[PDB]
DNA sequence: CATGCATGCATGCATGCAT
DNA sequence: ATGCATGCATGCATGCA
């Protein structure tokens, strides 16, 4: 829930994957988020939907909308030895969507 | 403050909740004494405002006088005028009540002489007073805007502090003479100590 | 439009028994006569009148029998209308100056300042007349109700001003016509006069231009303060609440920050009908007497012959800090040499060395360090109490702030610089991040402080002793675990400080019932418990305290050998331990120092402007002492 | 008025060699045949004539008034001479200028913090440090004006700052009213300029902080002052009303106050002059020898023992540390300047790192050296920032607009920066100094400022080692606690051990305790020194020549010729040796740089980290090998 | 809205102890 | 010898004027 830049105006504006609604988000270095973008991202892939509880705004909005993304393992190199949950940072809920 | 309305002005209302923001008491002006050496007398004039009476007064050209009738000038006399405090405080709805996830309501209480210093920020408070319009929303104005109402007060005459949990307030009762009596008559039971303590939860 | 009302004051008769009174009273001639006849001879800028010889003088004329009025209520009720009224009759009776030199408003001729003194209590008492502006009250306290009277506040000073001059009475000249116009000014802010007003500017037509002349115009200074609540007068629950103070005249600098303060005035008034508030400042009264402000008149010499000439005076004044904390002997000792201080030495090249005590209590849970530090802090003139969590660093140091009286920007000083010439109480030394203690360092060794962060590039100055409290690394004392490692301030920081006492707790059945009955007595009643011992008061400790500090002793060469050869001894003594890893740190030159500003302050406890050899046996005694439990 | 210009006529280890001649008349001959317009006065010469002893309070009390006498009496006075003599040169272009006196050395002051009301308008004398200055304010002394019916002009002289505006035009002809407008560019303009200035602590009573003024300075005496110096001015104490606001005519009982500047005094006895190789591109901005101080100088530049006398001589008060006090004289010295123009640019500052056990007088030092410098600030290590060192973005209160300032190691350039805790000091806020200390450069690149700024000074540190004490247990580099880059650069590293020993032990205790037998207690004094040192850094340039270009070249390579256990050797030590040996051929006032100055930059740079007493293999001091001596 | 200082909260790294 | 927990020190977020 941001400010307008000209018309001093408050606006709830969501993230790319409530803006993709019927579409397609497309994610580049997908292994370098912080923890708000992983949280968001979890809720999408789980439920197609995103909460929003701010500045007297309680609602709810649609993410229906899938999802391609690209990443780099570990350490810059692909290491064959070893299952590829361990060759990559993201945890198991989100690699199993 | 939320179920406040345009239905209650000019009505006698009493409104609890939050005191959220108290002013700093200031001295205001009701008689303002001067006096003429070359007469050797004493002058008086008087002053008022809206908030001062609950009926509406037609408004005086407050005008602080500086020459006698005759041309003597005057000097002021501060310590035979007379002055009341005056306090301005804000009151919201409380946590224990307002709906989650709205913002909440407010409202405006003017206090003064004797209720000005009675509470303090964050405490839990029940005032009983008028419910008040003044001024004109434009209305005077040939051309001022079609977006703005008349502003709105609480003429506050009865203050109280209520008690809560995990509130600043301490809670306390009037002890009668019943009561006195009978705690002094089971004070004299020798297993005092463990009828207080077995009571306890 | 303008009606009138009667009262029962006669602004007549009132200025007539001011005459009297100030020209027929006396405790030498008439008493506020010769304060004029100084005035006129030029070597007295402000006269002041006591409430108490009003008083007084109206009681002896009723002792006569002829009727008068009540001169002191009129002016408690109205006291800035009296002003004018007292420099009115003062400008009437003033003599010629019986020495040499080297219409208009009346104020340009002044030349001094008129102030009221509040009524005494004492006085009152003695003529049964409840005095109402020798009651002090406290920020809370002023209403409405008080305005225009004669009032005292007690509280402590947070911030001033710097001095500045206000115009009172602006001049003007005319280079047409050659007249002088003068405007009187009582506001903040004024429009000055423009055009000439004189009868012949007015005859003709070509009016003349006038002219501000500052040489002619009465200026005056002007400072203004700000002053607080105590801890003790503020409700259960609240906040502290300020009040403002405005100084003029020969008042100006009389009033420092962080100063606990009595300060009477006159509650006057400032599109509304709502006022704000001043306080026109009329006395001041310090509650702790500054020491550099010590002369040694017959009263303060009277008193000072009686410790004198009672024996044992050490003792006496050791055995009086805290007399209710039993045992800790030495402790106090140490703590009583804490406050007299060494001699400050300049060596005449460019190089300087300190001449304070700093001191450090490492001990065991429950052993009354606090209540120490909080007498310490209370006996000082100027303490200062802080705790190491609720600190900074720079809330010790210094940051930047804006002025809003003047428009100038200054910089605000921690309470580093506020205990300047004082003791800086430091408790729960250890629990500060050492991120913090690392400002402390400066302070202690060069008394200074050096900032150079954003907007300001300077020093200041801190003239402050170091009385700090501590505690083991882990609570109690481990004895397996060696002296140094046990405790946790570096090397570095261990150095600096002279005295470092350890006060472990080691229970024993035998001493522990002394300070249960000492601890006990002392709570049954409310005062200590030895009948024998009469502990000297605050006022007259403070007062011996500060006429030892005017000595400056120094020493011979037969103390001098003795010095050299102890701290060979010592130093040498020192390295075994050291190398053996228990001991406490390895001895340097500052040890030398501090044995040689320890003797200094116990020569000048004496009066005495030589070093005895005595005294460095009780400097040496000390620092041995001080490390005695740990060879349990 | 008639009384002044006739007194003041009149009044224009004792020894008799010039002090027996008319001091102001060879001024005033100088004067006028070198075309100056200045002659300084020196008040306390008014007080000692017999007959200008009550001029003296006048001018103490009417200044304004009592300078314009005086600057009149000095032009019929020289009016008089030329004409008396029947001088050559011809009266006529004297006419075509103006003259002007500034007195100094006027009563002391006590600090611009006591002065009362009472003293408006009135001589003073202030001392303290320049902080800011402001640009070239076009002041307005004539109004133009023309006639935009008939086209004729007029000129109309200030009073007291007010202009008069003519109501009707002067002209016969045409009168028409209120028909003349102002033209700004045909005007007339003085110059004006405002400065900062700190007061030194000369007196503080307890518990106040600093306190900032500001100075005014008209006409000739304009861009004088730079941000960094110290000075000594003398002028006049003002008030003036403020108005409130850019419309309204409400003016505010409280006034403003300030201080106009008649003279500037920068020279001190107890300091050195100010480097003259910063200020080419740029009042007595340096003091002058005469030819009898000069005689002295050349003499102490032939004795034996001059190169231990002008070590032992830099704080006496501290005991032995012979070598430390070497290297910091070496320091006030320096390297000769190279200027290149095919390549780039090298400059001769010397950086010193002191690391030692605590309780070795390593501060004592440290404010010794920043007591006897022209430019330089102390500054502790905890309270300081990237910022506060190098430059910051402002607002001023008495305009409200932004400028670039200066930070503590601008102020020093031309001088000695002093830094104590150096060790507890944050990584990044040391890290600006990397460009300080070898490119002597500043390049900052924020919002709306893009530049570089020459800092060219030198670096005086104290740190201590890691755990405060000195444990010979571990190698060197370890009980330091700093990176490889930055210890690389200083150019002296001293080591300062302490070291029980009954003898020394007493012999500094009898030292110590020597200055408490009183009160108030071969060493030269201090203004002798720091004028040999001002005259060596202006005058010498040492060359040097093949005989030392083989030694250094082979010192080099030894040290190179013998991991991670000390200070390897870098390029920089090379460099660092040919300062030094620099710096000691100019000490002894030689032009070429032999053999005898590069063995004592070997010599010197071994001693200091204790190398005659180190094992090379393992690295860590022998404290059997390390002796006071 | 950018600059730079002081408070307060959060995180990640290192060291020590226990299994 | 390895892993886990605790304490400390470095970073960021806020808040400011
Ligand atoms: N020797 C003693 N004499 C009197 N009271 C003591 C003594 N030792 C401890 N006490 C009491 O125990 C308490 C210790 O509190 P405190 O000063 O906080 O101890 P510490 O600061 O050492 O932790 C005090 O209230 C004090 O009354
Ligand atoms: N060689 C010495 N000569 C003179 N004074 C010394 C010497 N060594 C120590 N001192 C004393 O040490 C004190 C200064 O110590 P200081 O320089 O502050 O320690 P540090 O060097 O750790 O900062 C002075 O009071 C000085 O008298
Ligand atoms: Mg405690
Ligand atoms: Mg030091
Ligand atoms: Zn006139
Ligand atoms: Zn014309």
């Amino acid at each position: 829930v941001r400010k307008d830049p000209i018309t001093k105006e408050w606006t709830l504006e969501g993230g790319a994957l409530v803006l993709a609604d019927k579409g397609v988000c497309l994610i580049d270095e997908f292994d370098k988020m912080n923890d708000q973008d992983r949280t968001s991202i979890h809720e999408a892939m789980e439920q197609q939907s995103i909460s929003i509880s701010k500045a007297g705004i309680v609602t709810t909005l649609q993410a229906r909308c899938s999802i391609i993304a690209a990443a780099n393992p570990n350490g810059g190199r692909y290491n064959s030895t070893l299952p590829l949950a361990q060759n990559v940072s993201l945890t198991e809920p989100i690699l199993s969507r | 403050p939320r179920t406040l309305t345009a239905q209650h002005l000019n009505k006698l209302v009493s409104v609890e909740g939050i005191v959220t923001k108290t002013s700093l008491v200031r001295p205001k002006l009701i008689r303002s004494v001067h006096y003429a050496a070359k007469t050797g007398r004493f002058h008086y004039r008087d002053y008022t405002d809206a908030t001062t009476t609950l009926t509406t007064r037609i408004p005086t050209p407050a005008i602080y006088p500086t020459e006698d009738t005759e041309g003597n000038k005057l000097t002021t006399e501060y310590g035979y005028s007379t002055f009341i405090d005056h306090q301005r405080i804000t009151v919201q709805e409380m946590p224990e009540m307002a709906p989650a996830g709205q913002l909440p309501r407010s409202i405006d209480v003017i206090l003064d002489d004797d209720l000005v210093d009675k509470t303090k920020p964050g405490d839990r408070v029940n005032v009983v007073g008028v419910f008040k319009s003044l001024g004109a929303g434009g209305m005077n104005q040939s051309n001022s805007n079609t977006l703005i109402g008349f502003k709105t007060l609480i003429l506050g005459n009865t203050v109280y502090p209520l008690h809560a949990r995990s509130t600043g307030v301490a809670a306390r009762q009037m002890l009668t003479d019943f009561d006195i009596r009978n705690i002094n008559k089971l004070s004299k039971k020798k297993d005092i100590f463990d009828i207080l303590s077995q009571s306890l939860a | 439009a303008l009606p009138s009302i009667q009262l029962p004051v006669d602004y007549n008769n009132l200025f007539n028994e001011i005459t009297d009174f100030l020209v027929t009273f006396k405790q030498k001639g008439p008493k506020y006569m010769a304060m004029l006849q100084k005035v006129a001879n030029r070597e007295l800028n402000s006269v002041i009148i006591d409430l108490d010889d009003i008083l007084q003088y109206q009681n002896e004329k009723f002792l006569q029998g002829t009727q008068a009025d009540d001169l002191v209520s009129a002016i408690q009720q109205n006291a800035n209308h009296f002003t004018e009224l007292f420099c009115r009759a003062i400008d009437n009776n003033m003599p010629l100056p019986t020495k040499e030199i080297d219409l208009f408003p009346p104020n340009l001729t002044r030349r001094y300042f008129l102030y009221f003194k509040p009524l005494s209590q004492n006085c009152a008492r003695r003529y049964r007349k409840k005095a109402i502006s020798s009651k002090p009250l406290s920020v809370r306290q002023i209403k409405g109700d008080f305005l225009g009277q004669l009032i005292t506040v007690r509280g402590i000073i947070t911030r001033v001003s710097d001095v500045k001059p206000a115009v009172e009475v602006i001049a003007y000249t005319c280079d047409q016509c050659g007249y002088e116009v003068f405007q009187e000014v009582n506001s903040r802010t004024f429009t000055p006069l423009s055009e000439c007003t004189s009868e012949e500017c007015s005859q003709n037509q070509t009016k003349g231009q006038l002219f501000m002349s500052t040489r002619a115009s009465k200026f005056s200074a002007f400072q203004e303060c700000k002053i607080q609540e105590l801890s003790q007068q503020v409700p259960v629950g609240h906040i502290p609440r300020s009040l403002n103070i405005h100084v003029n005249g020969t008042l100006v600098r009389s009033l420092s920050p962080g100063d606990i303060v009595d300060v009477t005035g006159i509650f006057l008034p400032a599109a509304g009908l709502l006022t704000e508030t001043y306080l026109e400042a009329q006395f001041v009264r310090q509650h702790k007497k500054k020491f550099a402000s010590f002369s040694l008149t017959s009263d303060v010499e009277e008193r000072v012959m009686e410790l004198i000439t009672s024996g044992d005076v050490y003792n006496r004044l050791a055995k009086s800090i805290a007399p209710e904390i039993y045992g800790n002997l030495d402790v106090k000792k140490a703590l009583l040499l804490l406050l007299v201080g060494g001699v400050d030495k300049r060596v005449g090249d460019g190089m300087k060395i300190r001449g304070d005590i700093n001191v450090c209590l490492m001990g065991d849970p429950g052993v009354a360090k606090s209540q120490l530090l909080k007498a310490i802090c209370k006996i000082s003139p100027r303490g200062v109490y802080t705790t190491g969590k609720g600190s900074s660093g720079v809330g010790l140091t210094a940051a930047v702030m804006k002025d809003p009286v003047t428009d100038e920007m200054i910089l605000e000083g921690g309470a580093l610089v506020l205990a300047d010439n004082g003791i800086c109480c430091i408790d729960e030394f250890d629990k500060m991040d050492e991120s913090d203690r690392t400002a402390i360092h400066e302070v202690m060794e060069q008394q200074t402080i050096s900032i150079s962060k954003a907007g300001i590039n300077t020093t200041l100055n801190a003239r402050t002793s170091i009385l700090a409290a501590a505690n083991p690394l882990y609570g109690r004392y481990n004895p397996r675990l060696s002296p140094l490692d046990n405790i946790n301030l570096p090397a570095a920081l261990l150095s600096r400080f002279d005295i470092l006492f350890l006060m472990l707790d080691i229970p024993s059945r035998d001493d522990d019932e002394k300070l249960a009955e000492h601890v006990t007595y002392v709570h049954m009643h409310n005062k200590q418990p030895d009948l024998d011992f009469t502990p000297v008061e605050p006022s007259k400790m403070r007062e011996y305290i500060a006429y030892a500090k005017t000595k400056r002793p120094v020493m011979s060469e037969a103390v001098n050998d003795y010095v050299v050869q102890a701290y060979i001894r010592l130093r040498q003594d020192s390295k075994r331990e050291m190398d053996s890893k228990f001991s406490f740190g390895q001895a340097t030159p500052r040890t030398l120092l501090g044995i040689i500003r320890l003797s200094q302050a116990l020569a000048k406890l004496r009066l005495a402007d030589m070093v005895d050899i005595d005294d460095v046996e009780e400097a040496l005694r000390l620092v041995r002492v001080s490390k005695e439990s740990l060879y349990q | 008025i008639q009384e002044c210009t006739t007194n003041f006529r009149n009044f224009l280890f004792i020894n008799n060699t010039t002090d027996e001649e008319l001091y102001y008349i060879k001024q005033l001959n100088e004067m006028r045949e070198l075309g100056t317009s200045n002659l300084n006065l020196d008040a306390r010469n008014l007080l000692a004539y017999k007959q200008t002893e009550d001029l003296y309070h006048q001018l103490l009390n009417y200044p304004q008034e009592v300078i314009s006498i005086m600057d009149q009496t000095i032009k019929d006075c020289m009016v008089s001479l030329i004409v008396d003599n029947n001088l050559d040169y011809d009266l006529d272009e004297i006419e075509t200028k103006f003259y002007k006196v500034r007195p100094y050395n006027v009563g002391s002051c006590k600090g611009m913090r006591e002065l009362n009301p009472n003293d408006i308008d009135k001589l003073i004398n202030l001392k303290g440090l320049v902080l800011r200055s402001t640009p070239v304010i076009p002041d307005m002394k004539v109004a133009f004006f023309k006639c935009n019916v008939c086209d004729h002009t007029m000129a109309v002289e200030i009073d007291r700052g007010v202009i008069q505006e003519p109501a009707r035009c002067e002209r016969i002809d045409c009168n028409e009213p209120n028909s003349m407008s102002l033209i700004h560019n045909r005007c007339s303009f003085a110059d004006k300029q405002v400065i900062k200035l700190q007061e030194t602590p000369d007196f503080v009573p307890d518990g106040q902080t600093p306190h900032s003024i500001s100075l005014c300075v008209y006409d000739e005496l304009v861009d004088s002052c730079r941000a960094g110096d110290r000075i000594e001015v003398t002028g006049t104490f003002r008030s003036i009303p403020i108005r409130a606001n850019s419309r309204q005519r409400v003016l505010k009982s409280l006034y403003k106050t300030y201080v106009d500047v008649v003279h500037v005094k920068k020279v001190s006895d107890k300091r050195l002059d100010v480097d003259t190789s910063t200020i080419e591109q740029e009042v007595e901005e340096v003091r002058q020898i005469t030819d009898q101080d000069l005689a002295k100088i050349r003499e102490v530049a032939a004795r034996e023992d001059l190169y231990s006398l002008l070590a032992r001589s830099i704080a006496p008060s501290i005991y032995e540390l012979e070598d430390v006090k070497k290297g910091i004289l070496l320091q006030l010295f320096g390297g000769t300047n190279k200027t290149f123009t095919k390549g780039g640019r090298y400059r001769g500052d010397i950086n010193i790192l002191l690391c030692g056990d605590p309780s070795t007088s390593k501060s004592q030092i440290l404010q010794y050296v920043h007591k006897i410098t022209p430019r330089g600030v102390y500054t502790s290590g905890k309270g300081s920032s990237a910022v506060g060192l190098t430059a910051y973005i402002t607002r001023d209160v008495d305009t409200k607009q932004l400028v670039l300032e200066s930070g503590a190691l601008v102020l020093s350039d031309g001088g000695v920066c002093c830094i104590d805790e150096f060790d507890k000091m944050s990584d990044s806020t040391r890290s600006v100094l990397h460009e300080v200390m070898e490119q002597q450069t500043i390049s900052i690149a924020k919002a709306g400022i893009i530049t570089t700024l020459n800092a060219r000074s030198s670096i005086l540190a104290s740190a201590n080692p890691i755990g405060s004490r000195y444990n010979p247990n571990l190698p060197v580099t370890e009980n330091i606690d700093l990176p490889p880059p930055l210890l690389s650069r200083f150019d002296l590293v001293y080591l300062v051990l302490d070291k029980v020993d009954e003898k020394n032990d007493r012999e500094l205790a009898k030292h110590l305790t020597n200055l408490y037998l009183e009160d108030k207690p071969d060493v030269l004094p201090v203004e002798f020194l720091t004028m040999y040192i001002s005259y060596a850094k202006e005058h010498i340039h040492p060359i040097i020549t093949e005989a030392a270009k083989t030694e250094l070249v082979r010192a080099y390579v030894g040290m190179r010729k013998m991991d991670e256990k000390r200070i390897t050797a870098t390029t920089r030590q090379l460099e660092s040796m040919i300062r030094l040996a620099e710096a000691h051929a100019k000490m002894k006032l030689k032009n070429v740089v032999e053999l005898e100055d590069v063995q004592e930059a070997v010599r010197l740079i071994r001693s200091a980290i204790k190398d005659y007493a180190t094992d090379p293999k393992t690295g860590k001091i022998d404290m059997n090998l390390v002796q006071t001596g």
